[PDB]
């Protein structure tokens, strides 16, 4: 009864994928390869300001009209961004969602970017960065990606403190005209038909070239950053280079992630089938949390160990986790552990694609990455093809690589990269 | 530059004994403030009456 | 009309003489490890050298041609005109110097003590080697010089 | 040749710091003055972690994904 | 409209008398919320030119003087710098008012 | 490195090497000299305070 | 972000002895910037007032001499909201030196001037500068013992006589740069240069 | 003419040096080995507050008494802190100096360290840090020190921003009672008799006879920091491990920095005899400033190049300077250049002790290190006893060592440490 | 650093259908956070004045 998702590749490169849910509510997204990946040092923090400035005036709809008309029908407008790509989403009732797309396409296609409004929401940039940096995992991953790469992936999600007050509307216009092109977009619809989506793509979307600007290939750097800030807990991420999205080894790295532990399956549990948690639990007697970090991108990936530990116990926690990974890389693991890891991974995927937000995010990600949507059963089938030898190869890939380290807290007894 | 800022000529409004720039001041300044304070003193005497 | 002549000679004084053409003169003072400095006020100009006592003769010889044998070349005049424009742009940022110049101008209106040592920008753009020669022939005579040690 | 600051010629006042508790007769050149800078925004008190049960799940495992909205709060998920 | 209306506009521009204080037309507009927002939306160059012209006019009207006739603002050279900003502010205010009607 | 003439007392004070012996900055090109305009045409004469008369000579 | 204001009057020049007395007056008012580590206990009244009321970023007094002329006064950098208050305070200090200078204040200024004159000539560069400038200006090298003899002549009565001669009821020269609309007009600054109570 | 310098080693380890020269004003300084070397991760910035605590209440004098009594005699109290040692210097006219000495005595022996006064002082240390980091050389040197060392010299001269509002009186009392001991101090008096200093030292320098807490042992890590601030100029310091003070290799490294160019000698000069400036001026047609950095401590040393260049032409300047050091590391140099470098070094040393402050700082550091006078002629002949092969092997030890890099500015064209 | 204040009145519970009506009343006033996107143009007058 959820019949089939239909897929369409227009000759200008634009992707349209839609599914006829016959749902009470419709969700329509536009996925653009316009992340923080596509900034050089001249225009840092432009994507953050564009993400915040989606709700400004457009050549065809004013910001009062956009805000009041979205709130008048009860719909939602959201922008979700990562380093690689941005996504615009409207949510509404089926009878209204048509005119909702009108608002969305204005936000994508004809932004006026008036100077006074940009000058108004630079303060919103400062507030949003403060709120997002209230969590320490944010600044750990930001410094980790800054140190781990030389160019095009060391650029932050959040605008640096010097570029605030220095971003003009001309830079946003340049970013739109160079990255919001036709062959970098996927228009995804849930609760709609193909005809209306093809009509609105023919109306608003079919004017730009399509190739745009490529980027700078994300050369690996390595090194470490240590930020002494005086908290109760010390955060430390140690990563190394790993395979990208679409490589045959990304599945093995995800299996190794769920084998080493990537989240508590039981609330207030003890993480029995997590190897890193087992090693640090038999080691220490203080509060801690250790997990495996995976982050695969279009042409690169990072795999490593994340540790939150006490200030005077960080060295033994980090060394226990690292020696656990070193013991995994020598082949000391059981087949039932790999089977439970595959179960954890495919369970996480299937419970990630259940809601409409996660489903539409996965459709847009697949359309932007591969250009060909695959069913979840095919994803589970290629998960099932991972052998344990490829997991041991992934662990040896982590062990025999140049590590990148990011640490924060009281670093009195936190070790260094050569000391590991 | 800031060195391009030059004060314009004030010689039309300027008082008589401060006209030439080649003569030092503090030689007739006492006479100038004596005249102005004499004006103020005569005004105060009249309004006191 | 020669309102930045002393400053522009103060620039070109270290750029070469008749017997020591260009950076070789500079090389000489670095070859003895000495320090060479200058300044120009509204009333006084000074060229001073910190050195060791044991090299007292050579430094005096250097000082001699610096006050009487400066080779004023056209290319050096052009590039030091650009350097002077650069440091008037730099000294515009030093805001207490700006208020110093403004206070001198508004306190000494109509007199030669209002004009700055570096002068206006147009005089930097237009000044010629003959004007600098007239300034140095008029004001660099021996009764007005003190050799201090 | 001691006096480690004077070992470095131009890098004497950069390696050293010279405060003056009682400022003397001669003033230092370049007195210096801070500009009236801005202030950081205020935020509420956060959640401390004092037990192993609260710390579980706090270790990051996925790349950082930010989300803003017109009438939904801004969020970051790892 | 062709022959003398432009001529009467030139004569009225001379007769009103803000040109002999160096002012443009849009400097003479009395502030409202709309005019203050339109002034706030101006770029820095036109804002600084406007504020210098206004304080020059206040200096001239202090001493009961006028500018020399060659420095009077010409009728053709008078630019209407503010009125697109003012028209945009008026348009968005009218949009807000008609939304508040319904 | 050692002495720069400054400090409003007309004295050779002590200053850092980056400003005593390099007074011109590292900025490459001078940008502009913005001209001064006045309200009225002023007779901004530097020498001898313009003219001194009371009629036609 | 900050505003610099310099106020000045005439000083006599190089070859008039009461410059020494004027130097003592500057030593009474002195200098301050935000990094001085005295607190609320500095001896200068203007410094303690500006610390307590949080007015200044820095202030600095000067005496500048050319051939029979010069500029004598003060220079301060502060934010906008403080400017007017400090001008009042600064002028009040001058009027105190014109009217009610005491003896311990003059003694402190004399010791400050002794230390300034001796400790300025430390090293061959300022000594050579003093030699060259003294032969150009005074026509001779004034020895430091002659300076100490002239400093010892200063007492409170002649100091407030000289300060009344050079500061009281005199038109200043005011220069300003920055956010300076709270800096008053010339009439209020000129009116602040005399006391209605003498 | 004065007599020779006079020394005394008291039984509690206090060194006393005195020169009687009948100066019009006298200089008294106490030199303590209590810099920022001796902190750890828990009491960072204690030396910054202790630097500004020189006018607080002691026993025997209040803050009011200290400030009004030093300013009443016209004297001056300052304190200069390097990363290894502090120096408290009072000066004043001769007939007063004894009362000034007891003031310094109190400040160096018995601080009260009340809580309300240090709570008032922490804002002053924030303001002092802002004034100090207003220029870029200080920021990049403190970053370079934080990257080059992992302990005991990564502690900066200025207090970290998180520690402000958190330094208590107990940390100051602990620091004073563990590092301000009599076996680590030198009392030096210029313009005072030896009996006066010996009498004051026998009066009130008899309380802390131990050697204190010592043995921090700074270690070298290397790496890089890259502060993107978007300025028009790019600063970059590239250093490496070099010998400490107490070696002939330290003399070799000083001859090496004066051979490569160690700052200006001519106002608006071109630095013609500098090798680095010669190479970069042959390369670049834009303004620049290249010099040699040499920070030698008692346990380790940093030697490298410091470059200031334009934002786009930074790579050419940095690579030309590094290739110049590489070329002079392979024996390609002339002996006349080494002789001029020796003349520059000895002229700078003789001009350093030319003033009374440089002489007192030099004899304070000599009394702290060896406890005995090194006459200037012995320093000059030790400079003269350096061969060319020593400078060649010093540059070879620089080029073969792992570098510490600190960069600041628009680093789009600035290279990384793998590309030197 | 900053204060949390809650004001409530007694409401009916589950079984009373006018709860749904009360929900619409809350949907008129709604919510606001400092990290929103609409700005002054939100329809809620409390959020707009806040």
């Amino acid at each position: 009864q959820p019949q089939d998702l239909e897929f369409t590749k227009l000759p200008n490169g634009l992707v349209i994928a839609s599914l006829e849910n016959y749902a009470p509510l419709s969700r329509i997204g536009l996925f653009v390869k316009a992340g923080s990946r596509y900034e050089d040092s001249n225009n840092l923090g432009t994507s953050h300001l564009l993400r915040l400035a989606s709700s400004l005036t457009t050549k065809g709809a004013s910001s009062f009209k956009i805000t009041r008309g979205i709130e008048a029908v009860g719909g939602k407008l959201s922008v979700t961004a990562t380093r690689e790509n941005m996504a615009y989403t409207v949510e509404g009732i089926r009878s209204d969602i048509e005119i909702l797309m009108e608002f969305l396409l204005n936000v994508t296609t004809a932004p006026e970017f008036r100077r006074w409004e940009v000058a108004a929401l630079r303060s919103q940039l400062k507030i949003d960065k403060a709120v997002a940096f209230q969590n320490s995992q944010t600044r750990i991953i930001e410094n980790l990606h800054d140190v781990a790469y030389k160019n095009a992936l060391a650029n932050p999600l959040y605008c640096p403190d010097y570029r605030m007050g220095k971003i003009t509307s001309e830079e946003l216009h340049y970013f739109v005209q160079n990255h919001f092109t036709s062959a970098r977009m996927a228009l995804v619809g849930l609760g709609v038909s193909h005809s209306v989506l093809k009509q609105v793509a023919e109306q608003f979307l079919n004017m730009r070239g399509g190739l745009g600007l490529a980027g700078a290939k994300a050369k690996y750097r390595g090194g470490e950053i240590r930020e002494q800030n005086g908290d109760n807990l010390v955060h430390a991420a140690i990563v190394a280079e790993s395979a990208a999205i679409g490589n045959a080894e990304a599945n093995a790295f995800s299996v190794l992630q769920h084998l080493l532990g990537a989240g508590p399956h039981i609330k207030r549990g003890n993480n029995t089938t997590s190897l890193l948690s087992q090693s640090v639990a038999k080691g220490s007697h203080q509060p801690f949390d250790v997990s495996a970090f995976n982050a695969s991108y279009s042409d690169s990936g990072l795999f490593g160990i994340y540790t939150i530990s006490q200030a005077a116990a960080a060295g033994e926690v980090i060394n226990a986790a690292y020696n656990q990974v070193k013991a995994v890389a020598q082949g000391n693991l059981s087949s039932a552990d790999v089977q439970a890891a595959k179960n954890k991974l495919k369970a996480g995927y299937l419970m990630s694609v259940e809601t409409s937000e996660g489903f539409l995010s996965e459709i847009g990600s697949q359309a932007l990455a591969a250009g060909s949507y695959m069913p979840p059963s095919t994803v589970l089938q290629q998960i099932d093809s991972v052998a344990d030898a490829d997991v041991v190869k992934a662990a040896k890939k982590f062990v025999s690589g140049k590590k990148s380290m990011a640490a924060s807290g009281n670093l009195g007894h936190t070790p260094f990269l050569d000391e590991l | 530059s800031h060195t391009d800022v030059k004060v314009p000529d004030f010689s039309d409004y300027r008082r008589a004994e401060v006209l030439d720039s080649t003569k030092s001041s503090k030689e007739s300044s006492e006479a100038r403030k004596g005249f102005s304070y004499l004006v103020t003193a005569t005004t105060t005497v009249g309004v006191a009456y | 009309k020669n309102n930045g002549a002393g400053y522009f000679l103060e620039h070109l004084a270290f750029k070469g003489t008749k017997n020591r053409p260009g950076n070789a003169l500079e090389k000489e003072v670095e070859s003895i490890g000495a320090h060479l400095n200058a300044y120009s006020t509204r009333e006084h100009t000074a060229y001073l050298i910190k050195a060791l006592s044991k090299d007292l003769p050579k430094v005096v010889e250097l000082l001699a041609d610096i006050v009487q044998n400066s080779s004023l070349e056209d290319s050096q005049i052009e590039k030091e005109r650009d350097v002077i424009l650069r440091e008037m742009q730099e000294n515009d940022a030093s805001m207490q110097n700006v208020v110093f110049d403004y206070l001198h101008a508004t306190a000494f209106q109509g007199t030669p003590l209002a004009q700055a040592v570096e002068g206006p920008s147009e005089n930097v753009r237009r000044l010629s080697r003959t004007d600098l020669t007239d300034y140095l022939n008029r004001h660099y005579k021996a009764p007005r010089m003190v050799l201090a040690a | 040749m001691l006096s480690v600051a004077a070992r470095s010629g131009p890098f004497a006042p950069v390696l050293s710091a010279t405060s003056r508790g009682v400022a003397g007769a001669l003033r230092p050149l370049l007195q210096g003055a801070v500009p009236a800078a801005s202030e950081p925004p205020v935020l509420d008190v956060k959640r401390p972690f004092l037990c192993r049960e609260s710390l579980s799940g706090q270790a990051a495992a996925r790349p950082l994904v930010a989300t803003v909205g017109l009438n939904v709060p801004a969020s970051v998920r790892f | 409209s062709s022959k003398w209306l432009d001529g009467f506009r030139k004569w009225y521009y001379n007769a009103a008398g803000f040109n002999k204080l160096g002012l443009m037309r849009d400097d003479t507009l009395h502030e409202t919320e709309d005019v203050k927002e339109a002034i706030r939306r101006l770029p820095e160059d036109l804002y600084n030119d406007r504020m210098f012209r206004i304080k020059r006019a206040l200096d001239l009207t202090m001493r009961h003087q006028i500018l020399p006739k060659d420095q009077w603002t010409k009728y053709e050279e008078d630019k209407f710098y503010l009125e697109p900003y003012l028209k945009e502010v008026i348009r968005e205010r009218k949009e807000r008012e008609e939304w508040a009607k319904k | 490195m050692y002495y720069k003439f400054s400090s409003f007392t007309q004295k050779l004070a002590g200053a850092w090497a980056s400003e005593a012996y390099t007074p011109q900055g590292l900025k490459p090109v001078s940008t502009e000299a913005p001209p001064i305009i006045f309200a009225t045409p002023t007779k901004l004469t530097s020498s001898v305070t313009a003219y001194d008369y009371s009629g036609k000579n | 972000p900050l505003a610099h204001v310099a106020i000045a009057v005439e000083g006599p020049g190089w070859a008039n002895p009461d410059n020494v007395t004027l130097q003592v007056a500057n030593a009474i008012i002195g200098h301050y910037d935000c990094t001085y580590g005295g607190g609320v206990h500095l001896s200068s009244p203007l410094a303690s007032v500006a610390v307590a009321n949080k007015l200044c970023q820095s202030f600095q007094t000067f005496n500048i001499s050319y051939s029979d002329t010069g500029l004598l006064g003060a220079h301060f950098v502060c934010d906008a909201m403080s400017i007017d208050d400090m001008v009042f305070f600064l002028q009040g200090q001058w009027m105190r030196l014109c009217t009610s200078a005491t003896e311990s204040e003059v003694t402190r200024g004399k010791n400050i001037l002794r230390n300034a004159l001796v400790s300025h000539l430390d090293g061959t560069t300022p000594v050579c500068e003093d030699i060259g400038r003294s032969l150009l200006t005074y026509g001779r090298r004034i020895p430091l013992a002659e300076w100490e003899s002239r400093i010892q002549e200063v007492d409170a009565q002649m100091l407030r006589d000289i300060c009344s001669k050079y500061f009281y009821d005199q038109c200043p020269a005011v220069a300003g740069y920055g956010p300076i609309e709270q800096l008053p007009d010339y009439n209020r600054i000129r009116s602040g240069m005399f006391w209605l109570r003498f």
